[PDB]
DNA sequence: AAACGCGGGGGACAGCGCGTACGTGCGTTTAAGCGGTGCTAGAGCTGTCTACGACCAATTGAGCGGCCTCGGCACCGGGATTCTCCA
DNA sequence: TGGAGAATCCCGGTGCCGAGGCCGCTCAATTGGTCGTAGACAGCTCTAGCACCGCTTAAACGCACGTACGCGCTGTCCCCCGCGTTTT
């Protein structure tokens, strides 16, 4: 078949070529209950809170590998690697 | 009547009825709740007993009686919550905590 | 499907060889024991013999076994209960509570009993039942 | 930092409502429940 | 002329809590910038609070509620207790 | 008498979810050492803003959850997002 | 105590009989159970193969 | 019950500027997200320049300041005209 | 979809080379900064002052919620196109 | 440097629900009078920033240089993804 690496960057392309998000959204909605139920349970929960942050999360986090590859490509890897995530996020202030 | 300030009514040393006056002066709300000021008061004079802790704490930590910026630098910037809440506050003639990067050091 | 211990041979093991060193691993393991649970309050109740508000009512107006209980007659037991009181209905229903309590804890006593003999003559080296 | 307040208005003790587990690191032996069955076996070979 | 600051009274908790340490003016005038920075913050967080639910009477209700928001872990919930703890003393006197 | 609480959905957010963002996010050799390491640093973000709107609700006298106080938290904490009144 | 730990010990004689486990299934202070399991131990009786 | 809504005044800017091109309500929620929003921005920055001046009038030189500091170049400077040259229309109407 | 695998080949990684750089030392000043002037400037303090939108009475149409479309753009069928991987 | 094929872009037919406007009906936004007062703005003063040089002198700078490390170059192995899978 192929090698290790190839059909990456037509993804980065077509995922960044669209709008939307990319991640399961029964576990998202459960998610959002498990999350806000462990604080305070009983609440009512309207989708809105639900889907509200979603996109406060997947975009940053998309920010973040592009951090990632830039720690990971100035110490010369694509393989990327936590070492390049958390000196990231140690500029970033996150570490 | 007389200037007989409300810090005493709470135990406290900041005038709770300048702390009053305060929240009618800084336009918080209409009504300022009478507790709100004893609560203001209340958490202020808990922060100044934590902070001002800390700080003879490092001050005599360095052998002196009295308190500086670079005691506080010290007490607060050693601290998770504190310089985790304050990490964007910077105490002139603070200074650094002493420490070095580990792999520059010689070998 | 007697015990409830970790039965891979293995990992029981690197469990003790890591817990030397003083290290956790990635698999659980439990110390062992016999299956079964012993699950009450989500079994029997203490029953409700009164109403809604058949006592602050009673307060105003100043008032063989099938588990454990033989089922009496339909006429005999009526009159027990044309005879009593609302004093004694607190009791009653305490009174029965424990009877369906002892029981439940009983045959559940029996079967444990059953399985811990198992248990003993698995833990050393006899097969079973012998 | 509880007991950096017990002394400012304590200027002016047990936690009995921390009421612990007892969950245990089973022993290496065999025969008893509640430990792991690590070691010699009960068969001798 | 007599302006009401808070040097005296940085001075009080300190003879309160650290009376073995003395106090450079430097580090007196860091905290009296940081008694009315503070006082500015959960303030205007309670504003911001009397505006989320639109209300005119801001109690230590509502900075019990900006101690429970802003601050991280302890500092919350002893503000929580010491912010209510002299409230007690002051709603009885 | 059914208690509906629900825990970590962030493996159900699936590791070709992260083959999918990673890609977003411009990453080619996603390495193992990364799909989990991505899955707690996230809910770092994920429990903190609802610590603060959970905080709301109750002063608020409540027992729903709105978008207004997770905007209230998202703006408290400086995410502030468009589409949703103000 | 004693006959537990004599019979504890006999259903498997190739495994140590630990204090520790003789310690957590019959209740009574450490010291006295400690004692009397070296002492057991000393004179054969558990322990000895 | 009359809710002050924004898309209608976004929309006539969208018919003078864009007109060719409608928008969406995903859009113009984004719009309506984004009025009081900005409206608030400035105005509580505008109110510490209110004290900063310690005034208990603001003028728009106050808002002028606020867009002195604040923005980007000529997003300032336009706006340095256009906050004031619409005052200057309301000046002159 | 997930999910489970699975060649598979090159990407990480080690590691060795190489050569230079960047401190280091020390010679060389040198502008740093200190005092020390001389002064004056706008800050600062007062000194009145009025205008200014406050505020509230009246009003009124604004503008937007509820009520009418129909059409920009999504969806899809089919084909053209266009990038990529093994010749 | 080239075709096979797999992905993409583009183009034709459908239809729809959302974008936008329509129809009251206020209610808020305005105009209309204050209203002292806020800051408008005059005077006063005095100070506090002002350069400036005398001068030092150690800091900066002037340079010899020495080697360290950062990259020059390699092989690898590994390792992670791609193709195939299905189920979930």
């Amino acid at each position: 078949r192929y090698r290790p690496g190839t059909v990456a960057l037509r993804e980065i392309r077509r995922y960044q070529k669209s709008t939307e998000l990319l991640i399961r959204k029964l576990p998202f909605q459960r998610l959002v209950r498990e999350i806000a139920q462990d604080f305070k349970t009983d609440l009512r929960f309207q989708s809105s809170a639900v889907m509200a942050l979603q996109e406060a999360s997947e975009a940053y986090l998309v920010g973040l590998f592009e951090d990632t590859n830039l720690c990971a490509i100035h110490a010369k890897r694509v393989t990327i690697m936590p070492k390049d995530i958390q000196l990231a996020r140690r500029i970033r202030g996150e570490r | 009547a007389k200037a007989k300030t409300r810090s005493s009514r709470a135990g406290l040393q900041f005038p709770v009825g300048r702390v009053h006056r305060l929240l009618r002066k800084g336009n918080y709300a209409e009504r300022v709740g009478a507790g709100a000021p004893v609560y203001l008061a209340a958490v202020l004079e808990y922060l100044t007993a934590e902070i001002l802790e800390l700080a003879g704490n490092a001050a005599r930590d360095n052998k002196k009686t009295r308190i500086i910026p670079r005691h506080l630098q010290l007490a607060v910037r050693n601290d998770e919550e504190l310089n985790k809440l304050l990490g964007r506050v910077t105490i002139a003639q603070g200074g650094v905590l002493p420490n070095i990067q580990s792999v520059l050091l010689p070998k | 499907p007697i015990v409830t211990e970790q039965p891979s041979a293995e990992i029981r093991e690197a469990y003790i060889e890591n817990f030397a060193k003083g290290e956790h691993i990635s698999a659980i393991v439990p110390g062992q024991s016999i299956s079964g649970t012993l699950e009450l309050s989500a079994q029997f109740r203490v029953p409700r013999y009164h109403s809604k508000n058949s006592f602050q009512q009673a307060l105003q107006m100043k008032a063989q076994y099938y588990r454990g209980l033989p089922l009496y007659e339909k006429n005999t037991l009526l009159e027990r209960l044309k005879q009593l009181t609302p004093n004694e209905i607190k009791e009653l229903e305490h009174l029965h509570d424990a009877v369906f309590v002892n029981t439940g804890l009983q045959n559940v006593r029996k079967v444990r009993t059953k399985k811990w003999k198992k248990y003993w003559q698995y833990k050393a080296g006899i097969p079973i039942g012998l | 930092r509880d007991t950096r307040r017990k002394r400012r208005q304590g200027r002016s003790l047990p936690d009995i409502a921390d009421i612990p587990r007892t969950f245990r690191t089973p022993v290496p032996s065999t025969l008893m429940p509640g430990g792991v069955d690590v070691g010699p076996s009960v068969e001798s070979y | 002329t007599r302006k009401e600051s808070y040097a005296i009274y940085v001075y009080k908790v300190l003879k309160q809590v650290h009376p073995d340490t003395g106090i450079s003016s430097k580090a007196m005038s860091i905290m009296n910038s940081f008694v009315n920075d503070v006082f500015e913050r959960i303030a205007g967080e309670a504003s911001r609070l009397a505006h989320y639910n639109k209300r005119s009477t801001i109690t230590s209700r509502e900075i019990q509620t900006a101690v429970r928001l802003l601050l991280p872990g302890e500092l919350a919930k002893h503000a929580v207790s010491e912010g209510t703890k002299a409230v007690t003393k002051y709603t009885s006197a | 008498r059914h208690r509906k609480v629900l825990r970590d959905n962030i493996q159900g957010i699936t590791k070709p979810a992260i083959r999918r963002l990673a890609r977003r996010g411009g990453v080619k050799r996603i390495s193992g050492l990364i799909y989990e390491e991505t899955r707690g640093v996230l809910k770092v973000f994920l429990e903190n803003v609802i610590r603060d709107a959970v905080t709301y609700t109750e002063h608020a006298k409540r027992k729903t959850v709105t978008a207004m106080d997770v905007v209230y938290a998202l703006k408290r904490q400086g995410r502030t997002l468009y589409g949703f009144g103000g | 105590y004693r006959n537990f730990m004599v019979n504890s010990y006999r259903l498997n004689p190739n495994e140590y009989f630990s204090v520790t486990t003789a310690r957590r299934n019959v209740s009574g202070d450490a010291a006295a159970l400690f004692r009397l399991h070296k002492f057991l131990t000393k004179w054969g009786l558990i322990n000895y193969q």
